[PDB]
Formats: structure tokens, sequence, C-alpha cells
């Protein structure tokens, strides 16, 4: 399956119609023509490969990791600290990509679910999103391409002293 | 009656209105007489060399090969720089390539100052 | 856009338009006449000639072409060239 | 030599290979992130990705 | 009778070249598909348990399709 | 083989000679060869046509290479690569150069003329705004659940 | 409805049996025209259900 | 890696003790266990590359474009008979093994660990083509093309070695991670400045760049069929790599210098598709055209993204694809009339009916097919580009014009329109020629299909 | 030589008639409402189609 | 009955076998957008009456 | 029409700009006609995905007309009596439309030039 | 410009002028009625003054009328839909293979295709029987040093073709 709480579907509706026709009603035939001529043989085939995949399971696991020291908690330079530092961080901009794509996905179910009438029970996604991605603009974007996670910390102070200095001025 | 077709270094002169052709004297039919003599010889030594069955290659355009061998190395000789050569050479090589340049030096100015007071549509510019 | 043309054909068209065009006179009408010699018609009736064979036929005959036909069985030799009227 | 037992070979062995530069284990690495961070609270993606007791500034 | 002969430049190096190429990689086509339907038809792909008390797997055991 | 005397090697000078030797490697007459001349682009000694040469060249002639326009022996102009028909299309005009690139200009300035005339001279059909029902159709527009409500309301006219 | 969405896919995918059938053929088909018009007219009679069912 | 290295070692005397009509075979058969062999090596993950050893490291940088040379070692054997076939065997056996070498250093060169053994092993790739290009060159001034190759790639990437003692001596060794890790910004002073030019230029003279590409077009219509496919492909896309490699230095600066290249690879991108139009000698065609897609690459270089790195290792793949195939058929058009000229043979629509075929799939892959990696390559690189400036996107489009309009010419001057009638000899396609095809654009469109392989290491 | 007895192009013809004659009516009528007809013109604004034709 | 059995048969079936597995287990895929529903009516599915559309006249 | 002829000719003064049109303030010849029922349900109006610029006046008759389009699908031409009500509706909306241009046109015209022509 | 001259003459260029202007005439007048009428006027227009014996005064007004054409001529002429220019132009070109091939085939096609093959080297064994000694004696016997032509006699003395008869004789069918 899927996991229902970080992918979020709306409840359905679903109007009831009734015709006052007649001609009548083609598609009615024709979709059960459609399921008796299609849904029932592929379940069945499908209801013998789930017996032979019931013959015998396999197993795969998600892959866990620990938590490294810190890249702020090495030496100087002292390399053997500041690998281990490093791949972790490499590790949560891979997954930090991978959440920005979940809230863009997010974002285009709703665009597709909520018709011509945009504004309406989508806003509050957009809003998250703008959230998630003025974030991810002001910590990961301007540093180029030969990164490796030092460039990242030199941004951080950076910004953190505009700060201090936007503060200085105000009060 | 007819503003008499001045020609172009595009548009070609048909036949007609040439008007040196209607101007006959000995030089003209002489000269085209001549004419016919050369493509005549040509023409004659390529059929010649055209139709053995027991030749297997192609037929060798001496024209083909002079033209290939003038167009790609003897360019180089000759040469002599003129002032007309360097002062051509130096606008067709610089000047283009000095023109662009200022234009990314005026619009990377412009980007850079946009954003060093930060009024950018960077609200989500994230795909750098 | 097939039509089975042979010479025989083509031969007795030519010299029906020949012959429909009223100013010489049909019955000395040979194959092996000539539009200058025999008939006295002159070279611009001949162009005229010329250009009902292009009418009916549909293809050019060129300017190098122009002089030197000047008899029905070389027209008739000349188009079964240029068709290659054979089946 | 060259089609028979190379090109459908290589073919089988880029078709499917392990996640590659870790694609499947990212998407179900960020998908329990977003589990966590939406069942407990605080919101997604914090920004400042150091901890800011974790460091200093050469002071005016 | 009414048709005449068309010339042709060559038929027979080109139908050589296609049926070695369609044959050559049949010859290992069929044999390869067959072997991932009989994979993912009798053996199973995989399931999806968590990491137990204290049983660290080997390096595999962390992959969905079994041939990866 | 091939011999070094049939590439071009330096211009015209020594004038009766060199003029004598390339109309006789070149398949030519003595007075049709004319140089460019020695400009100082290069060039060699090559010779010089007029230029067209490709809707020119009525086909009826029946020569060698029927698209190529060769003769096997012509000396084929140093531009021969643009003349080729799909590249370049060198007909006589049918009335000018000079006179189509005026009636162009002036025709096609003249229909952007009468839109700039439009631009600023629009026309409409003489009936007020479409009234929209809740504050222009508030909720609908950009955004504001709660923010600004923006007050207006219509009168039955 | 997996109906629209099977039904539509089958549309793209008739347009796929033709051209990968004569690159697998290396024979001569003599009713080739034929076979394209009736995979077309085969193609226009599966696009012509779900269209209905569109503004149904 | 050892495992790569030493089985092209021990393929060598392969060629020595094995008789007439028997070196053949043996080394095509066994390149391509070979192939197999560095097709197995794709196991990069995650956090890094592989290390294979205190000695070798694989990027994925580094393994698309391995894969391209232990791959496009058989193609080039078979492409390099029935010109050197009716010679002695002495010689075709020196022939081979000199190629076999020459792998051999190229793999050397690609899985370099430290920068100085890169530049050895830079260098020797070098040694070999020079041999075999002035020795099977065919034409009378293979010499001056010789020449011109080696000073100019001599003459450009000697510094290149002092700035790397330099850099070696003043800031500790030179593996990638601790050529990594330890990297300062450095300053903007003059010795900085011809520090970067150092290194830059003499990878600018190896692509070309627009200011040295006069070193390309007599060194490809002056070489042999394999010595063209491996300079080409494998000595341009690996100048291009040794780029990459040794750009994560000096990247301050850059944007304070490399204003110029950037200006000198546009203009020279918009009059190489422009010279390439015009010219006669089908050959330096893709010459020029390899010109112009390394300008766009080192555009791509200089302009620092991650989108700017993927499409210019994606471009780099597939260009050497597309280039290696079309030389390979242009060596097709010269076994058929011994002309090299390109007005000469037209027709070929009707004579070789299956050449259209291939000729037209080459001229689409380098016409920038929607799928296939090429468009791939100068898509992201002109996405990368108008986030630099908003208006070089001018340039790019006028490439993007006159280079369909150069591909289509190419294709429709040889192969269309109506056949001479005075040639008389061409024979029917070869299976040979077919065959290489077939090896050429199965794995093009194959990673068109699935190319998470291919692009670059910040994927 | 001007045939036309041919049922492939009788059919054909015959079958894109009805498709300029019905089938207009047929995909232009039930369309789902998206815009706004206008339908509300002054005179000699909307005989202006069939002026324009007839002039 | 062969040709269009098999040309109409076989792929709706590998199609649609194709478009409930796969499709589900990839979790955010075809989606539709939804049936405009109506004042006069009820859902189907769960089952409540919407009230009927309000006050007509000034017609 | 004319009227673009005569408000190009003539004075520019007296001519309502469209687009710019509310220029006097309101409660002035109106006071105490405003009812504005628009009993279009605007809840429902949203839940029902409808168009912009469909979100306007005789709302419900084009519900209505949707409703019974879904109603009786295979009856391609039913719904022809809810179709002529629902545009006789929105005629009726681009009548009022027009009188309220030409109130504000001979409100501007009569008053200005009242008071620019006698003062 | 032509294989007999080099030159073409007066005669024939008023001829070419003639012919274009009625070409000319047929394209600018439709209904064909009133064309021939416009073409009897021009009949009796160039028959208005034959008989003139000066020469100067003819290439005068023949230069008055090539004026008058040029000025008076169609955009689009109609051209033949079989001449260059017009809509053919080797249309059917997709099956004018060059018959010096034909003969690298396999010889299995050659056992299916077995009478048209004896024929055709019959065909070539009679090219290879007469092609040196009456060909060549013609070619090196009866014209000059300058040969100055382009047109060949027949072989008319004693036996074989015409020389030069192979690529001539031996051509597609233009309409296959
Ligand atoms: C895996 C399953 C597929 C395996 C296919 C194996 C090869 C099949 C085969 O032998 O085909 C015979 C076929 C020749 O058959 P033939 O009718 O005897 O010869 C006709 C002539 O040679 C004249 O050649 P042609 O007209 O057949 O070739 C024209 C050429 C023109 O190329 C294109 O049109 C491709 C670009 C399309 C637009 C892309 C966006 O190719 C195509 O039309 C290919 C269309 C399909 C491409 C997409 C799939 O072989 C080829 O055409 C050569 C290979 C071409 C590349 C195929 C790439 C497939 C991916």
């Amino acid at each position: 399956s899927w996991d229902k709480d970080v992918y979020p579907e709306p409840p359905r509706r679903t109007p009831a119609p009734s015709p006052q026709t007649s001609l009548p009603n083609p598609i009615t035939y024709l979709t059960k023509a459609f399921d008796l001529l299609v849904d029932r043989p592929v379940t069945l085939v499908r209801e013998f490969i789930e017996r032979q995949h019931a013959k015998n399971k396999y197993y795969y696991y998600h892959r866990e990791f620990r938590r490294v020291p810190d890249i702020t908690e090495c030496h100087e330079k002292d390399v053997l600290c500041m690998f281990e530092a490093e791949m972790q961080w490499k590790r949560d901009y891979k997954v930090d990509q991978e959440i920005v794509n979940i809230i863009q996905e997010r974002l285009k179910a709703c665009q597709q679910r909520e018709g011509e009438s945009h504004r309406q029970n989508c806003a509050k996604e957009l809003q998250q999103f703008t959230q998630v991605v003025k974030a991810y603009q002001d910590r990961y974007h301007d540093l180029g391409a030969h990164y490796s996670a030092r460039k990242c910390l030199a941004k951080q102070k950076q910004r953190m002293l505009a700060e201090r200095k936007a503060t200085k001025e105000a009060a | 009656s007819f503003p008499k077709y001045e020609p172009s270094r595009l548009a070609s002169l048909p036949t007609t209105l040439d008007p040196a052709e209607y101007d006959i004297s000995s030089e003209t039919r002489k000269a085209q007489a001549e004419r016919l003599a050369i493509r005549s010889r040509l023409k004659r030594e390529y059929q010649l060399q055209y139709n053995d069955p027991s030749r297997r290659g192609v037929v060798e355009d001496p024209a083909l090969i002079r033209w290939t061998c003038a167009r790609s190395a003897n360019v180089y000789p000759n040469f002599r720089p003129n002032t007309k050569t360097s002062l051509l050479g130096a606008l067709f090589g610089i000047g283009p390539l000095i023109f662009w340049y200022y234009v990314f030096k005026t619009d990377r100015d412009r980007k850079e100052k946009l954003i060093q007071e930060g009024k950018l549509d960077r609200t989500f510019n994230i795909s750098y | 856009d097939a039509p089975p043309l042979t010479l025989e054909g083509i031969k007795d068209r030519v010299l029906y338009v020949l012959k429909l065009y009223d100013k010489i006179d049909p019955e000395k009408l040979s194959v092996n006449s000539h539009f200058m010699k025999d008939l006295g018609l002159d070279s611009l009736d001949q162009v005229e000639i010329i250009m009902a064979m292009e009418d009916e036929f549909g293809f050019e005959i060129p300017d190098i072409d122009a002089e030197k036909l000047m008899c029905p069985q070389e027209i008739v030799d000349y188009i079964a060239d240029k068709k290659d009227v054979y089946e | 030599f060259g089609f028979s037992i190379v090109l459908v070979l290589g073919s089988t062995f880029v078709a499917y290979l392990p996640d590659y530069r870790m694609q499947e284990w990212a998407r179900r690495e960020a998908e329990r992130l977003v589990k966590y961070r939406e069942a407990h609270g605080l919101p997604l993606m914090e920004s400042n990705c150091f901890d800011p007791s974790k460091i200093q500034l050469p002071e005016d | 009778g009414k048709r005449l002969f068309i010339i042709k430049p060559s038929g027979f190096y080109d139908k050589r070249f296609l049926k070695l190429l369609r044959f050559y990689i049949l010859l290992t086509g069929i044999p390869v598909v067959i072997g991932i339907t009989l994979i993912n038809v009798f053996i199973g792909e995989a399931e999806l348990a968590e990491i137990p008390e204290g049983y660290v797997p080997e390096h595999w055991e962390y992959f969905k399709h079994p041939i990866s | 083989s091939h011999i070094t005397k049939d590439m071009l090697p330096g211009p015209y000078p020594k004038t009766p000679e060199e003029r004598a030797a390339a109309a006789k490697k070149y398949n030519m007459r003595v007075e049709d060869y004319e140089p460019y001349p020695d400009d100082g682009m290069g060039y060699g000694d090559y010779p010089k046509l007029p230029d067209r040469s490709q809707q020119e060249r009525d086909p009826w002639y029946d020569w060698d290479h029927p698209d190529l326009r060769l003769n096997w022996g012509e000396p084929m102009h140093w531009d021969l690569d643009m003349y080729i028909r799909n590249r370049v299309d060198t007909s006589p005009t049918p009335v000018n150069w000079n006179l189509m690139c005026k009636h162009l200009f002036g025709f096609v300035a003249f229909m952007l003329f009468m839109f700039w005339v439009g631009e600023t001279y629009p026309t409409y059909q003489p009936v007020g705004p479409k009234q929209y029902p809740y504050n222009n159709l508030y909720l609908e527009r950009g955004g504001d659940p709660n923010k600004e409500p923006e007050p207006v309301v219509h009168y039955e006219i | 409805m997996n109906l629209f969405s099977s039904l539509t896919l089958v549309t793209l995918i008739l347009l796929t049996m033709p051209i990968a059938a004569i690159n697998f053929n290396t024979h001569k088909f003599t009713n080739y025209p034929l076979y394209v018009k009736t995979t077309i007219s085969c193609a226009f009679i599966t696009s012509m259900i779900p269209t209905m069912m569109f503004i149904h | 890696m050892l495992k790569y290295i030493i089985p092209t070692m021990m393929l060598m005397p392969l060629t020595w003790l094995s008789k007439n009509s028997m070196i053949w075979i043996n080394t095509t058969l066994h390149s391509l266990l070979i192939s197999l062999t560095s097709l197995l090596l794709l196991n990069q993950f995650g956090d890094n590359s592989l290390n294979f050893s205190l000695t070798f490291f694989s990027d994925s940088l580094s393994t698309p474009l391995l894969i391209l040379t232990m791959w496009l070692l058989p193609l080039m054997l078979m492409a390099s008979q029935h010109h050197l076939s009716k010679e002695n065997l002495a010689r075709k056996k020196l022939f081979i093994s000199m190629l076999i070498l020459l792998q051999l250093f190229l793999i050397m060169t690609f899985t370099a660990t430290e920068l100085i053994f890169f530049y050895i092993m830079f260098e020797a790739t070098l040694v070999p083509t020079l041999i075999i290009i002035t020795r099977w060159g065919n034409q009378t001034e293979r010499l001056n093309a010789g020449l011109y190759f080696l000073f100019y790639t001599l003459a450009g990437s000697l510094p290149l070695l002092v700035a790397l003692i330099y850099i070696q001596n003043t800031m500790g060794s030179l593996n990638f991670l601790i050529l990594q890790y330890w990297v300062q910004p450095m300053p903007n002073s003059w010795s900085n400045t011809f520090m970067w030019l150092a290194c830059m230029m003499a990878f600018m003279v190896k692509m070309p760049l627009y200011g040295l590409h006069l070193w390309l077009p007599k060194a490809h219509v002056e070489a042999p069929i394999a010595g063209s496919m491996v300079l080409a492909a494998i000595l341009l896309k690996l100048g291009g790599y040794g780029m990459m490699r040794i750009t994560l230095l000096l990247n301050p600066i850059t944007d304070f210098m490399a204003y110029p290249f950037i200006m000198l690879s546009l203009w020279g991108m918009i009059m190489t598709s422009s010279i390439c139009l015009r010219q006669t000698d089908l050959k330096s065609l893709i010459a020029y055209s390899s010109v112009s897609h390394m300008a766009l690459v080192i555009v791509a270089i200089l302009i620092q993204t991650p989108w700017s790195y993927m499409g210019a290792t994606a471009l780099m793949i597939a260009h050497g694809l597309t280039s290696s195939m079309l030389f390979c058929l242009a060596n097709s058009n010269y076994e058929r009339v011994h002309s090299r000229t390109m007005i000469l043979a037209r027709g070929l629509q009707t004579l070789l009916p299956l050449m259209a075929a291939w000729w037209l799939l080459a001229s689409l892959t380098n016409l920038a097919l929607p799928p296939s990696i090429n468009l791939i390559g100068e898509l992201f690189v002109v996405m990368s580009t108008f986030s630099w400036s908003n208006i070089t996107i001018i340039l790019m489009g006028l490439n993007m014009v006159i280079t369909a309009l150069y591909s289509l010419y190419m294709l429709i001057t040889t192969q269309r329109g109506k056949h001479t009638h005075h040639i008389n000899n061409i024979l029917p396609s070869f299976t040979r020629e077919n065959a290489l095809m077939s090896l050429h654009m199965l794995p093009l469109l194959l990673l068109s299909l699935n190319p998470k392989i291919i692009l670059g290491p910040l994927y | 030589n001007i045939n036309e007895n041919n049922p492939f192009l009788i059919n054909s013809i015959k079958r894109l008639l009805i498709g300029s004659l019905f089938a207009g009516f047929i995909i232009s009528n039930n369309i789902p409402p998206m815009t706004i007809p206008q339908m509300t013109m002054p005179h000699y604004l909307k005989m202006t189609a069939l002026t324009v034709t007839i002039l | 009955s062969i040709f269009a059995f098999t040309h109409v048969l076989i792929p709706v079936w590998i199609i649609h076998y194709y478009l409930k597995y796969h499709v589900t287990t990839k979790p955010y895929t075809i989606v539709e957008k939804k049936p405009r529903i109506f004042p006069g009516d009820t859902i189907l599915e769960t089952g409540e009456v919407i009230p009927p559309m309000k006050e007509f006249p000034d017609q | 029409g004319a009227h673009l002829a005569r408000r190009y000719l003539g004075d520019a003064s007296v001519e309502p700009e469209p687009l710019r049109m509310p220029t006097f303030p309101p409660d002035y010849g109106f006071p105490e006609r405003k009812e504005r029922e628009m009993v279009a349900t605007q809840q429902e109006m949203n839940d029902a995905q409808l168009v912009l610029q469909q979100r306007d006046y005789c709302a419900h008759y084009l519900i209505r007309f949707l409703k019974c389009k879904r109603d009786s699908f295979p009856n391609f031409l039913a719904c022809k009596h809810e179709q002529h009500d629902w545009d006789y509706c929105e005629h009726l909306d681009y009548v009022k439309r027009m009188k309220e241009f030409e109130r504000e046109r001979r409100l501007l015209q009569r008053k200005k030039r009242r008071e620019q022509r006698e003062a | 410009f032509l294989p007999s001259a080099a030159y073409l003459t007066h005669q024939q260029k008023v001829l070419q002028l003639y012919k274009r202007a009625l070409r000319h005439l047929e394209s600018r007048c439709v209904h064909r009625d009133k064309y021939r009428y416009f073409a009897c006027l021009l009949r009796a227009r160039f028959d208005e003054h034959k008989n003139e014996k000066d020469m100067v005064k003819a290439t005068q007004l023949l230069r008055e009328a090539e004026k008058e054409f040029w000025h008076g001529q169609h955009p689009q002429p109609y051209i033949f839909p079989e001449s260059p220019g017009g809509t053919s132009y080797e249309r059917y070109e997709c099956y004018k293979v060059p018959e010096w091939c034909l003969d690298d085939w396999h010889p299995s096609e050659k056992a299916m295709y077995p009478d048209y093959f004896a024929k055709r080297e019959q065909w070539k064994k009679l090219r290879r029987e007469s092609w040196e000694r009456e060909v060549k004696q013609l070619q090196e016997e009866t014209p000059v040093g300058g040969p100055r032509t382009e047109a060949l006699p027949p072989a008319r003395k004693q036996g074989d073709l015409p020389p030069l008869w192979w690529h001539i004789v031996t051509r597609p069918r233009e309409r296959p």
C-alpha cells in the first residue's frame, strides 16, 4: 500500500443521476460489457499470479543510518571527521530535494482535483508550498556546484549575520 | 514605354534587353565559334572516356579536384597583409565579440545591482 | 494515368490534327510530305502546327527541336522517342 | 558476442539495478520524515539547517 | 504481354542483414523475456517488512526486484 | 595522377604568358580569362563568371550533370557552393528589385502604422462593466480567505 | 474510473502495433494498406466511446 | 580496477602470437568481453564515488566515459579494416597493438586519482594518436596535421604541469577528496589570474575553444578512421572531463575572469556553425560540428550550475556517439568513391536504400531529436545559461537554426536528388557497415529510454 | 481517361460530406458551456456575415 | 474473428492489467476532475440530500 | 457603431469612457433603489464547478440548464427551453448594462453642459 | 548554346520571341476563343512588315518587340507539367535506377529471372563485340584535330552501330 497520512486524499463526492430519458442508456450497457469482458478474466489471471506469489515471500527493509557528530564539532582539517559530517549533510540534501518533490506533487494533485475554481481548498496547500520553498530558497539555493558542506555553512553564517545587522538597525 | 530593367547583384539580366548581344561584330562571332570549339573538345574527350565498358572507376573531373584544392589548401598562398584585409579582419574578428561582451557586462551589472537590493523574483527561483 | 499507346494510334492522331488544319489540302497529305517543300505553307504556320502538337499532347518540345522536324514522319518518331510509346 | 550476449544483457543490467544514487530509499525517507513532522506539530523543513546554539559569530 | 521489367538496385544483401539482425537479437530476446516473466510470476518480487530487534542483514535484502 | 602545375600558384603577372597558361589549363579563351585581380584576399588566380548562372543555362541543351550544371570542363565560379539549385535562386525578376523592396517596405510600414492608429483608437460596444456580484468576485481572485474583505456592493438599476 | 484510462491508453497503443509489426515482420505484406486502414478505423471506434462518457 | 587494466595488457600479446586471419576474431571477441566486464562497473551510490584503491577511483563523471571507451574500441576495430587489410601482417599487428596501448592509457587517464597521474596519462593518451594519424593519414598533408596536433596540445598543456606542481607543494596531495575538503577560495591577485588562465587555457586548447579551433580540422580530414573516432570522441570529451575534474578549485575568481571565455565560445559557436555550412569535403563538416558542440560544452563548464554540469556531460556522451557514427558513414562514402569531396557522389537514395536510414538517424541525433541525449544536453545548457543571463538565448537559438540547416544540407547533398550515372563502381551495402551503424545507434536510443545513468555527479 | 467509379473514393467523399453536413452541428451543440454566448447584437452587426457572403 | 479479436482484446487486457496494481502502487497517479454536483441531488456513495435551489421569482 | 463616430468626431467632454466608467457618485438619482436579491446560492455556486465570468447574474438559470443536460444526456435536443430562458435573462442583463451606460452618459452630457454653458 | 552552331541565328531568335509571346498569351487569356482572336491579331501584327530587306531596321524592331514582350509578359506563365519549371521535372525519378547496375545481384535472383538476364548478357556481348574498331576509328579519323562540333556522324560505312550509343540508347523510360 501507500501511507495516506503523507499522501492526503480529500474524501469522495459522487452524485446520483437518474434519467429521465428514453433513448435509453448506451454507456450503461457498455460499461457492464467492459466489466464482463476485461474486469473478470484479468482478475482471474491475477488471482492465479497472486497465489503463485503466495507460494513464498521475500522481504526488503528501509535502510537506516545513525547520527554523525557534526561539521561544527570537528577540528581544523582532520579529514576523518569531516568526511562523515559532510556525507550526512549530503544525505540531508537528497532527502530535502525529495521533500520539495512531495510538496510539489501534492500541489499538482490539488490542481487537478479542485476544478476550474482553483482558489478554494487549494490556497492552504499553496500557502504551505510558499512556506517550505521560501525556506529552501533562502537555504540551499545560491551556492553553485562545487559545494561539499562548507559553502552551506558559510551561507548560514552570512545570513544570520545579516539578520543580526537587521535587528541592529531596527532596535 | 518601359523603365529599362536596371539589374542587381541578385536580379539576373535576361537575354532580351542585353543590349550588348545585338551589337554584333566579327569579334563576337569568332569568340562564340571558339567557345563552341572549346565545349566541343571538352565534351568530345568526356564522351570518349565516358563509354568504355572496360572502365570501372569514375571519370575523374580535374576541374572538381582543381576547385577543391584551390578552395581548401591554396587559400593561404598567396597572401599579403593589406589594409583592406587587416581592417576587414579586425572588424570581423573583434567587433561583434566586443559588442556582445559589453552587453553581457551591462546585463550582469543590472542583475547584480537588482539582487544586491534584493528586489528580484526569487520568491521561488529554485532551479537556478 | 495509363492509356495503352502505340505507334499507329498516335500516328493517326498526329495525321488527324494535321488534316483538321484547314488550309492544307487533305487530298495531298502523305506521311512523307514536308511542311515547307511540297505544300508550300510557311514556317510560321509550322510553328502553329508545333503549338497544336504541344496542346494536344501536353509536353514541351524545345527550341533546339523547333527547326528540325519539318515532316510528319519525324514528328511521329520524335514523339515516340519522348513518351517511349511501347507496351 | 556483440548483440546477443552484450545488448540484451546490458538491457537487463541497466533496466533494473539498485537505487542508483538512492532513488527509492530517498522516496521512503522523505515519506517517513513528512509523516513525522505532520504527526508531531512542528513545521516541515525548518529553515536554518544548523542549530544556532552550535554557531558563533565574529562580533562588531 | 503487358508489363515491363522494373530495375532494382539490390535486395539480397539488405534482406539478409535484416533477417540476421532480428534473428541474432531473437536468439536471446525470447529467452530473456521468458526468464524475466518466469521470475516475476514464480518467485515473487518482495514484500515490505521492517528491521526486527537486532537482526542485522547483509548488504542485500534491501531491494524490491529479486534479480536486483 | 596530379602535378602541382594543375593547382594555382600566384596571380596574373607576367601579363602575356600567365594569362596564356591560365587559358590553356582552365580550358578557356585568352581574353575571357579575367582574374579578380590580386586583391590581397588570397583567391589565387581563379576565374570569374557572371555570378548568377543557375536559373540561367536552359536545360534543353542536355549537358552531362543534369542538376549540378557542370559540363566537365567549365571553370566553375568560386561561389559555386552557393549557386546550385536548392540553395540560391538567381532568376531574372519580373519587375525590378528596387521597386519590389520599395513597395514591400512601404506596405509593411503602412500596415503597422494603421495598426498603431488602431492601438491608440479602439472600438467597443457602448456598455458599462460586468457587475461582478461579491466584492468583485472575492475568494476566487488571488486569495484572501479572511485577510482583507474590501467592501463594495451593487445597485438595482 | 479505470474504464476511461484503459480506453484512452489503448487508443494510444493501437498506433504502435503496425510500425512495430512491420519492423518485426521482414516480409512482404500485400494487404498492408488494408491493415493500416482497419487499425485506424478500430482506433476511431475505440476513441468514440470515452468522449461520449466525457460529455455524459 | 586492475581487473580492467591488466586484461587490456594481456590482450596485446594475443595479437602477437595469433596467426594470419586469427588476430582479428580474437581481438574483436575479447574486447567485447572486456566491454561486458566494464558494463559490470556500475555500482555507484549515495554518499560518494567508488574508490578502486589507494590508486584509483570512479566517479559518475568517470563511469559513462569509461564505458564509452571500452565500448568504442571494438566498433573501431571492425571499422578499421579494408584500408589496411590488404597490407602487410606485421604492420597490421603493429596497428592493432598501438590501438590497445592507446585504450590502456585512456583508461589510466579517465580513472586517475592524483592530477599529476592524470597529466602523465593525458599525454600518454597523446602519443599513440600521433603515430596512428601520421602513418595512415592517407593524404598529402598528414605531415602538417600531426605536427600542429602535437605542438598545439603540448604547448598549451605545458604550464598545467607547473601549476599542478605548485598546488601540490603548497597545499598537499592531489586526490580529489584532499583536493576537496581543504581548498580555500583563492583571492584575486594577478598570480591567481595566471594560474587560473594556465589551467583553463590548456584545456581550452584541448577542447578546442574557437581561438585554437584550427587545431582540429586538418587532423580530422587527414586522419584514418580509427584515429578520427579516437580523436573526436574520446580526446575531446576527455579534455572536457579533465576540465570538470580540475575546476573545483579557483571558483571565487572565475566569476571575475571567466567573462571573455564565455564570449569567445558563444561567438565562436556562431561562426563555426556558419563555416560548416558552405564547405566542401564532407569530412570537415563533422569536425566543425564538433567545434560547435564543444564550444557549447565550454560555456556549460564556465557557468557553474548543477543543471549545467548534468547537461554538459550528457552533451559530451551524445556528441561523442553522433560524431563517431557520422565519421563512420563518411568512411563508408569514401570506400564507395575515392573522392573525399562532397558534391561528387549525389543520388544514393536508390543505390544503397538502407544507407538512407542511417544517414537520416545520424542527422536526427545531430539535429537534437527531442528524446535523444543531444537535445537533453543542449536543453539543460540553454536553461542554465538563461539563468546566467537573460539575453544569451538568442545566440543559442541562432545556433539551433544553423545546426539544423547544416545537418539537413549534409544529409541532402550526398544522398539526395540525382545519381551522377558515371560512378559505376559502388557496391551494395556490406554487412560490416550496417553492423557498425547498428552498434552505434542502439545504445544511444537505449540511453534515450532511461537516462538516469548518464547524468553528472550532481544528478 | 476520366474515371471516378472507384468504391474507395466514393466511400471517403460520401463520409466526409456527411462530416461536412451533420458533424459540425453534432460536435458544436453538445459542448459543455464554458464561455459566454453573446447573442445580443443590434441590426447590421449580425446581418453582416450573410451580407459579406452575398456581396 | 481472430484479427480484431486479438487487436481489441489483447491490448485492453494488458493495459487494464497495467492500470490496477502498478497504477495504485504508484500512489499519486491518475486523478479525476470531480463530477459537478447539482443542488437538487444526493451523494450516491454516502447518502445525504443536497437542499435544492432557492427562491425562483422575478423571471 | 454610430455612437463611436459621434464620440470620436464630436466633443470628447460629454462622452463616458468605457472601462473607466464610474465618475458621478452613487445615491444621486438612485435613492432607495437597491434590492439585489441574487438568489444563486453562492456556496452551491462554489461547489458546482462553474467558470469565472459565469459566477455572475442569472447564475441559477445556468444551474438548471446544466442540471437538465446532466439528467437527460442521450436526449441530445431536449434542453432548449431553459437554454432560451437563460439567454433571455442575460439579454435582460445586457439591457441593464446598456441602460446604466446611457444613464451616466445623459448625466455627464446634461450636467456638464448645463453648468459650463450657463455658468 | 547548342550542338550545331555557336550563335543561334536571327530568324530562330525571332521565332523564339514568337513562341514565347504565343505561350504568354495562352497564359494571359482564358476561355480560348478570344485567345484565338488575340492570337490571330498577333499573327497579323508580326505579319505587318515581313518584307523589310533592311537588316538593322529589323533588329531594331526586334529589340522594341523584346521591350514590349518584357513589359507585357505574365508572372506565372502556363508552363507544362513535364517540362523543367513545371510540375513533373523528373517526377518519377524514384524508379530511374541506372542500368549499369542490376548486375550486382545475388545469382539466386538471376536464377529467378533467367531470360531477361540472358538477353542482357547478349546485349553486353554486342557492346564489347562491336566496341573498338569502327567507333574509335571514326572518332580519330572523321573529325579534324580540332573536331569543333558535338554531334557524331553515324557508322554508315560498312558494318556496326553508330558510335557511342550505350548511354544514349540504353537509358530509362521516363515513366516506369
